[PDB]
């Protein structure tokens, strides 16, 4: 079996609604719905958690005054469920506030270190889904890295845009996010890793490899 | 802006 932590932004411009019918937010519940259906469905034995970070409350056990702010652990490592299911068409809503993504990859870790103690998996996967709109802090990201190669998690990231015709208004600070993410892929996959850029179009099937 | 990782990431 293997280890799943689906690390999603729902902060404030998650909910801004430019791109077709749905916005951001509503496209990456979506995705995340299909893709936990196809694993109930198929019994599949992979445990599957949730962070959520742009929450307007904290619940993480990182949380304490002034740190890992806005980021929740929705659902711990487990097999998922309709409970899950039913939550996350009902109960997860867009946050008003943003968080950090690089402190709510570090809550994903340190969940993955210590739900998966005493137990084998074949993979430890994190997959972050967020249009990178808000700002991070790197520090200590180095030991980020270390850490991600020591444990050999593979990393994901989902955007609701390309990143490969016309310019599509992207911030400053989506273009910073944009490029240390292609910095933390290229430090683990090296020059492959520029380009381990995804879509929201295309994360349902990159998810169920 | 700082951040303090858990002992398990640092050790």
């Amino acid at each position: 079996k293997s280890a799943v932590v689906l690390c999603m932004d729902v902060g404030l411009a998650m909910s801004h609604s430019n791109q077709g019918k749905e916005s951001p937010f509503e496209q990456a519940k979506k995705v995340m719905m299909l893709f936990l259906q196809r694993q109930v469905f198929a019994e599949s034995k992979d445990e599957i958690a949730v962070v959520l970070y742009g929450t307007d409350t904290t619940d993480n056990a990182l949380a304490r005054e002034d740190q890992y702010e806005n980021i929740s652990v929705h659902r711990h490592l487990m097999l998922p469920d309709f409970d899950l299911l039913e939550q996350i068409e009902n109960v997860v809503e867009p946050g008003s506030v943003q968080a950090d993504f690089l402190d709510a990859l570090i809550v994903s870790m340190d969940l993955l270190q210590k739900e998966t103690l005493g137990k084998k998996y074949t993979r430890l996967h994190i997959a972050v889904f967020s249009d990178l709109s808000s700002p991070f802090s790197v520090d200590q990201l180095e030991v980020i890295i270390a850490n991600l190669k020591k444990a050999e998690i593979t990393l994901q990231f989902f955007l609701p845009f390309s990143v490969d015709g016309p310019g599509k208004g992207l911030s400053d600070q989506q273009k910073e996010g944009i490029e240390m993410v292609r910095k933390i892929m290229f430090s683990l996959d090296g020059e492959e890793g520029l380009s381990e850029v995804f879509t929201f179009r295309d994360s349902l099937e990159r998810l169920s490899i | 802006k700082t951040r303090v990782l858990p002992s398990w990431l640092t050790a």
